[PDB]
């Protein structure tokens, strides 16, 4: 009774099967794949954020040179300068005129926004996805469990053991490459740590925050105070960093295909509704009912009464139950035609309940199954009128 | 053990004995163990007594 | 120092305070670590 | 304590959502057609504007601003 | 006070018993189909092995 | 002057190639890949090791029963027991003699060596390999610097920078399910976190070691006490985490193809020769020398003298240099025929100078390309007897 | 050992224990040894302290 069953890739909707289990009663599933978080294989490449020319204090000699030396700070952009005349408190101080000697220096270092607020670039692979995903099954009627995709793995978490996946539809949304931010996922083509063009998106490229390493492409360019006067001019493009915040591309969460919605959190990429799942369960054989304990149905008639022809489950239809015993019955269309909003019907000794269902063609001739009775509840249906509001229970167009 | 080693100490000397003979302890079972367990289900081996009488 | 039911504790189950529990034949350096029902 | 713009005239059409519009403030408004084509959508919008979107039969999202992301069945 | 093998693992195929198996000594195995073929078999098993 | 070139991946071995800039004098390379270490991508999916039956001491009700309860514990197994009649040190103790009950009870439990010895499993992706090149470069003589092998990182360490890669030999030698033990790697089929049959490899399966949840099949079968006496049958598998230690297959870095080795570090695959690399440096412009203050060496003539047809450098050539001034020379065979050992040749004013090389054709037809100037070194070359030592410098066989 | 057999002397009695365990010592390594040698390569092994702390 190992039920296998391919099953569409949709979040927020039951998948409500049906255990034909030759010899004991049926049982009805509800599989609602409540999430579809994936958290692809990743690698932190480099976090880049805005630059802070923070400044070492220049040196000033008084007559004669200063020859600066490469010190080892990112960026580490220094240059000798001379012909001033520093005023500085008392008019100028040095007594030379062009032998006054100026020394600036300025080296490239993380803000302390780099930490908190911060681009964030990766290698991104495709790793392997998971779902939270509910069963009110049969009469048990309850287990969140979260899951995987990969086929082989249970998850005992209730007492149903469920294989899932692998899903076919491969379409990580997130690229190769792929730019991280706050909240906001961009699946950029980051160029790499190590070589950001200046003014370019990672013109500062630290490994980590703690990093004390990094790649400073800058350009920043050291000129000569002015006139006589101590300071620094650092002539820089303003980062790569600041912009990407306002002249930046659209979020993945905005821009991706096949319905996906983004967290920084693990990275995943959860509810991303594309495919079938192949999933198979072993169902606990206590749960189950023998056969000799429900009513049969059978010597039954259906029929629609009002079908809405749309999406939320408008379709109705009376059934002329006809039982044997009085009690529940699990229903269920394998047709995917009609999706019932029914897992199970309560009956008393041959009577009649309306169930509701959607469905998606005209005519909907679609067998019901109710606990070991077929039917055909042919019948035609109605459009609405009122179509705007979250996603359907229906998902089964096809040719009509 | 390939062998038998036998022997008390008197107090002043040791004075023991030793033999050849083949010994092996197989228990009654299709078990080939090396070694009697502390559990394990009972079944009708072969065994001398504790006893005198 | 705890006493318990040793299994073959001579002639045959008795209950020695050096009732062995937790025999562990698991490292490699000729070495077992086991534990008596008697704290020495 | 941050920001929220208006609410949208949601207005029906056959597999399109009319949006009269009229913000505070320039919000970017965008969408992301739930097809495997995403085919999205971005501009801010300062000036009141009567906008189209052609949803499709599986659904569209509709993010007016921070105000948070809509959602909507248009078969 | 005597022996015991470690429980086999039963595993399922279409008339046929894969079983992994582990014991803790020498075990002899050994079965008889019950057809008036017998068609035994005996094997000590000290190695853990899955047979049929 | 980005001098691209592929080049093979192997580990031990310089790959002197030449700066052809058009204007200045060229210069050697000395390119090493010193490493390859791999670090694909990689997921802790769950650590095993061997179980404990770490028995919960068990009730003895001296006059009727005690009904057990499942607990929460991994994979708790508890029966409850009668008849019994419990020596405990004063004979037995209950005086009833039926109504004696004992409910043995015990669970599954991380070993204290599943901290420190045990298995582990990974769903293993590609990642992206990485290596500490040397290159003795030119006149800098020195860069040892650790890069990556995607197409678009430099490493800016020393004054060169380098984009290597990305390679074409594809083989990650791990495969898609790894399980890793201490240093030796296992390239497993482990059948998945909270599925291992008993016996078999991961009976227990632990997320992490700090996991208390897992999955314990270990088919833990409690039997009664037998004769009236305290203790607890636990009849259980030993753990497939002891087979899996003298039962098991043979290791990665001992069964492997295309030459790789292996370590309980990063999970790196280290030195796997395989394939091309396409790389490409950009040299610093200073280090050149310009085309003027080098000796132009034409009117030369090169012959070998005792050719070795070996992996050793053990062919040699005489040069009749013909010098203009007197200074250095580097030197490099553009056909990778011919591997020599001399990055760099020193000259007076037109003196001659042997070099070592090595070769695979008989009629070693190599040019000679003597700082911008061609030479035919045409010869024949004799094979050694000698050949139990570790790896070549000749690694250039073709049809011969 | 196949066993484990366990015991101190209080003096009037040997008053001893002992068990059933499947015990073994490979060293780790590729030679399957039966004692650890006085020599060779060091390499890292499973092993238990002497200490309390």
């Amino acid at each position: 009774y190992e039920h296998t069953a391919v099953m569409p890739n949709k979040v927020g909707i039951p998948y409500k099967a049906l255990v034909e289990r030759p010899g004991y009663a049926p049982v009805h599933l509800q599989i609602q794949l409540v999430n579809t978080r994936i958290i692809p294989s990743t690698n932190l490449e480099y976090i880049t954020c805005k630059y802070k020319t923070k400044v070492p204090s220049p040196v000033v000699k008084c007559c004669g040179a200063t020859q600066c030396t490469s010190k080892p700070h990112p960026d580490y952009q220094c240059q000798v300068f001379t012909g001033v005349y520093p005023f500085m408190w008392g008019g100028a101080y040095c007594f030379c005129d062009t032998e006054n000697t100026q020394m600036s220096e300025a080296y490239v270092e993380r803000s302390e926004e780099c930490s908190i607020d911060h681009a964030k670039a990766y290698k991104v692979h495709t790793g392997t996805v998971q779902a939270m995903v509910n069963i009110t099954y049969g009469s048990v009627s309850w287990r969140s469990a979260d899951v995987y995709v990969n086929g082989e793995t249970p998850a005992k978490i209730g007492d149903a053991k469920l294989i899932i996946g692998p899903l076919s539809s491969a379409w990580s949304p997130f690229d190769n490459k792929v730019v991280v931010y706050g909240h906001e996922v961009y699946n950029y083509d980051f160029p790499e740590y190590g070589t950001g063009k200046a003014g370019s998106f990672g013109d500062l490229q630290s490994r980590t925050s703690t990093s004390n390493d990094l790649y400073a492409n800058t350009n920043l360019k050291l000129q000569r105070p002015q006139a006589g006067i101590v300071h620094t001019p650092f002539t820089q493009a303003p980062s790569g960093f600041e912009r990407w915040k306002r002249d930046k591309g659209a979020p993945l969460n905005d821009v991706a295909p096949f319905g996906c919605s983004i967290a920084l959190e693990p990275l995943r990429a959860e509810n991303c509704a594309v495919g079938s799942i192949p999933i198979s369960i072993d169902i606990p054989d206590a749960a189950f009912t023998r056969i000799s304990e429900t009513p049969t149905v059978s010597d039954l008639e259906c029929k629609i009464t009002e079908c809405t022809y749309a999406s939320d489950f408008g379709g109705i239809a009376t059934v002329a139950y006809k039982s044997s015993k009085a009690g529940n019955c699990p229903i269920h269309s394998p047709s995917g035609v009609a999706v019932i909003k029914e897992n199970d019907v309560t009956l008393a000794e041959s009577g009649s309940f309306t169930f509701h269902f959607s469905t998606a063609n005209i005519h909907p001739a679609f067998k019901l199954q109710v606990c070991t009775s077929a039917v055909t509840c042919k019948g035609d249906c109605k459009p609405p009128k009122d179509h705007i509001v979250d996603y359907p229970a229906q998902h089964t167009e096809s040719f009509t | 053990g390939d062998t038998v080693t036998v022997g008390f100490h008197d107090g002043p000397n040791r004075h023991t004995c030793t033999v050849a003979h083949k010994v092996e302890f197989r228990p009654v079972g299709r078990e080939k163990y090396r070694h009697p367990p502390e559990h394990g289900v009972e079944l009708p081996c072969n065994r001398y007594t504790h006893k005198r009488a | 120092p705890y006493i318990a039911d040793c299994p073959n504790c001579g002639h045959s189950r008795c209950d020695s305070p050096i009732a062995i529990e937790e025999v562990r034949g698991d490292a490699h350096a000729g070495v077992i670590r086991i534990q008596t029902s008697a704290m020495f | 304590i941050a920001t929220l713009a208006p609410e949208p005239l949601v207005e029906h059409k056959h597999r399109t959502l009319i949006l009269h519009l009229h913000p505070d403030h320039p919000t970017l408004l965008t969408t992301r057609s739930l097809g495997s084509d995403a085919n999205p959508t971005r501009q801010w919008i300062e000036r009141p504007t009567t906008v189209n979107f052609t949803v499709t039969g599986e659904g569209l999202e509709y993010t007016w601003g921070n105000h948070p992301p809509k959602r909507v069945w248009a078969q």
